[PDB]
């Protein structure tokens, strides 16, 4: 069953998909239609149906959003680290929390994935892997250093 | 080492004064007889001289560009490659830049509850790249040969200098294949060096 | 002979190369020398910095940037060489030659020969380093020009006590590659790295900003008590790093644009400074955020136009981007440059889209638009609108036509 906020989030994403599918001059879209709006629920149902919940969470709407829109470190691990750290910084900045260093960011991320670590030997590899992700962001100025340094979202 | 360098000179080009001018800094810079002997035995400074001779080549200029400049260069190269004549303009370049930024953002999954720079800010990047000769106007003759040709060129008014900044036609100097040769794979935009 | 070398940062190789090719004895220096590098590379800075440490070298400075064409460039050489020789060795009796008589390079050679003959009484042979900055920056320029100054001093008599030793500076690489066979000694300047640009700006434009009147106000206004010069230096330095890291992908690696951005944003950043803002530059960043979110290089309902003018400009865009095939069907290539059209099409489409006949106000608005240059024609001088050869095209982007259509409630979005 769709939760009430999921309806609010679904109409947000349907507007976003209808925005992207919009042609540059004509208003007529070609790929995203009302059938796809049902598809988002229909896919979200199946995604939720794969687990033990009868309440569709906003997360399962995003998963259907990704799959319908899509039409050294591994690429998936890199981006997964990005969406976790980037939203962490934006959350504390918008809430005005105290500043945190890069090491604290690494420790925070490892805390989030405690169960994915099969052994403490894997701990050091992932911890070492984490700093490479940070440096890549600084390398292309995705997270600006402020002089220990504090990381702030770049424009 | 000196004999190897002399052999390389002989194989490459056979104008002796070039080798003379190459040697002159080695003698001039020497401060002591021991330093002179060590330098002429190691013969390493000719490599520095040669790389400085190559520092303002295409690779040397390309290594100095910024992230946004490099991305816009890649997008312009892609448009040039897709075009039948290789021509492109600012509008198509910015459209491709927006499209590739959208694609990169899309491949990043959205979280349950990278900047597309404004078209006005990209103007400075375009101006930078046009001056560094990565681009060139459609039929730019460039430096004229003689004074009379320069007179007739300065008398005439080319259309490319009158039409708006967003619609001037350009052609590319570094083809996308050369970019993929040169651009490090560690670059975020490297994956787009292919079509 | 020995020449001291200034410690120019990030140009050490080139400073050593200029320690070479430049010495008191004219038998140990070449006839020509070229230093090359694009704008904002430090060549004009480095060359003057090297000459300012060795006064005994007799240097003459000229700039083709000011000297529009080759005639001023020739005349200035004679003028400045003569004046410099008078300034250095005044006691020798000489006779003046008018620099305005130098109408040809041969006459330049003649005048130089005459002047050196007048100084023949000198005991020792000495160098004369004629310096030209940005040779390719000359506006009236052609390829054949530079050979005339390459192969110049060999027409001078080698017995002369004064020998000219040319030095050139160049920007473009396409200029050098036409003269590689001459094997002229070349010293190259590559574009600075970001780590170099940031440090160059910190070393150069820090103290100048540190003591400006704007801070002279704010320090007293905020009643800062424990302030010292070191705190001033650090606070000013943080600004350059912030601007560089914010606008590096926009400016690139150019010192000039970064300096201009610093100049514009420095008073506004200083304005946000309070008692609690210093000793925590992070708060300074977190309060002047909007300075770092927009370039602010912009010079400043954007167009306020008559309704007739608005519909004329809608119809002209339709003419410029709709293929002529559809005029008989629709009414009965954005990225490309606009195509040309005729007034006969514009009038018909305007009549077909306005919610007018042929009163003079329509043509008056059209001519106003042309004078406003919102619509372009196929000519540059002696505009002859009524001549049939002239054709018309739109000089306005789509982003403004869309707003005009919104303001007149028109639906151009449905015709494409
Ligand atoms: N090593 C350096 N240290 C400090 N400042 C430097 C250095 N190199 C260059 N600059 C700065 O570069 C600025 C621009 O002068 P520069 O010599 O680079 O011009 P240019 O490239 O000859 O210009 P143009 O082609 O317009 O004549 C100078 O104001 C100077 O402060």
């Amino acid at each position: 069953i769709l939760t009430k906020e999921a309806r609010s989030y679904l109409v947000e994403k349907y507007k976003e998909l209808r925005k992207d599918d919009a042609q540059g001059f004509s208003r007529s879209s070609y790929r995203i239609t009302v059938r796809q709006l049902e598809s988002m629920i229909r896919l979200s149902e199946a995604i939720a149906r794969a687990n033990c919940v009868d309440e569709i969470t906003p997360s399962f709407i995003a998963e259907a959003y990704d799959l319908l829109r899509q039409s050294t470190v591994t690429y998936d691990k890199y981006v997964s680290m990005m969406n976790m750290i980037v939203r962490k910084i934006a959350e504390v900045d918008r809430e005005g929390a105290e500043e945190l260093t890069a090491v604290d960011i690494v420790d925070w991320y490892l805390l989030q994935k405690e169960n994915d670590l099969g052994s403490l030997a894997e701990y050091w590899e992932e911890r070492r892997l984490a700093f490479k992700v940070i440096k890549r962001l600084v390398k292309d100025r995705i997270l600006m250093e402020i002089h220990k340094t504090v990381y702030v979202i770049h424009p | 080492n000196l004999n190897r360098h002399i052999r390389m000179n002989f194989e490459t080009f056979r104008s002796l004064p070039t080798l003379k001018n190459s040697i002159i800094p080695l003698v001039a810079t020497s401060k002591n007889f021991g330093s002179l002997c060590t330098a002429i035995k190691s013969c390493s400074f000719l490599d520095i001289y040669n790389k400085n001779q190559l520092s303002n080549n295409l690779t040397g200029r390309l290594q100095s560009l910024s992230d946004l400049e490099l991305a816009i260069l890649i997008s312009a190269a892609r448009v040039a490659l897709r075009a039948k004549d290789g021509s492109f303009n600012f509008n198509l370049a910015y459209a491709e830049y927006e499209k590739m930024i959208k694609a990169i953002n899309s491949r990043i999954p959205t979280v349950a509850p990278i900047k597309l720079w404004l078209k006005k800010d990209v103007k400075n990047v375009w101006e930078n790249l046009v001056q560094l000769d990565f681009f060139t106007e459609k039929s730019a003759v460039g430096l004229r040969d003689n004074a009379t040709a320069a007179f007739y060129a300065s008398n005439y008014q080319f259309q490319g200098t009158m039409i708006p900044f967003d619609l001037r036609s350009y052609q590319m100097q570094i083809i996308l294949q050369e970019l993929r040769r040169i651009i490090p794979k560690s670059n975020m935009y490297y994956s787009w060096t292919q079509l | 002979m020995n020449v001291t070398t200034p410690e120019v940062a990030f140009r050490e190789y080139q400073t050593n190369c200029l320690a070479s090719y430049i010495s008191a004895d004219p038998d140990i220096t070449p006839s020509n020398l070229i230093l090359q590098g694009y704008s904002g590379t430090g060549k004009t800075y480095t060359l003057k910095k090297y000459f300012n440490a060795n006064p005994n070298l007799h240097a003459v400075w000229l700039e083709p940037v000011e000297l529009v064409s080759w005639k001023p460039l020739l005349q200035a050489i004679a003028r400045t060489v003569q004046y410099k020789l008078k300034t250095l060795y005044p006691n020798i009796p000489t006779t003046d030659y008018d620099p305005l008589q130098v109408e040809e390079p041969f006459l330049l050679v003649k005048t130089l020969h005459n002047i050196f003959v007048q100084y023949e009484s000198l005991q020792e042979k000495t160098c004369l380093f004629l310096i030209l900055d940005g040779f390719d920056s000359l506006q009236d320029l052609d390829a054949a020009l530079f050979n005339k100054y390459i192969k110049l001093n060999e027409l001078l008599p080698k017995d002369s006590k004064i020998n000219i030793k040319f030095i050139y500076t160049m920007l473009e690489t396409s200029f050098l590659q036409r003269y590689s066979t001459h094997c002229i000694p070349t010293v190259m300047f590559p574009r600075y790295n970001v780590d170099e640009v940031s440090t160059i700006l910190v070393m150069s434009r820090c103290g100048e900003l540190m003591e400006d009147s704007c801070l002279r106000k704010r320090i007293i206004e905020e009643q800062i008590t424990d302030c010292t010069d070191d705190q001033f230096q650090n606070v000013a330095a943080n600004f350059i790093h912030l601007i560089v890291q914010a606008f590096h992908s926009y400016t690139g690696n150019d010192i000039f644009a970064l300096n201009d951005l610093i100049d514009f944003k420095w008073p506004k950043y200083v304005s946000r400074i309070t008692k609690e803002n210093i000793f925590e530059p992070l708060a300074l960043y977190k309060s002047a955020i909007k300075l770092f979110l927009s370039t602010d290089d912009n010079l400043s309902q954007t167009y306020d136009l008559s309704i007739i003018s608005k519909y004329l400009l809608i119809a002209s865009y339709i003419c410029s981007y709709l293929e002529p095939r559809y005029d008989a069907s629709i009414f009965s290539p954005r990225y490309l440059q606009p195509s040309l059209f005729a007034i006969e099409r514009l009038l018909a489409i305007f009549q077909a889209i306005f919610p007018m006949k042929a009163n003079i106000e329509v043509f008056q608005n059209l001519s106003e638009l042309h004078t406003l240059k919102l619509i372009a024609t196929t000519m540059n001088k002696n505009i002859d609108y009524l001549s049939p050869k002239v054709r018309w095209k739109v000089n306005v982007p789509w982003e403004i036509i869309k707003e005009i259509s919104e303001s007149v409630h028109f639906n151009i979005s449905d015709y494409f």
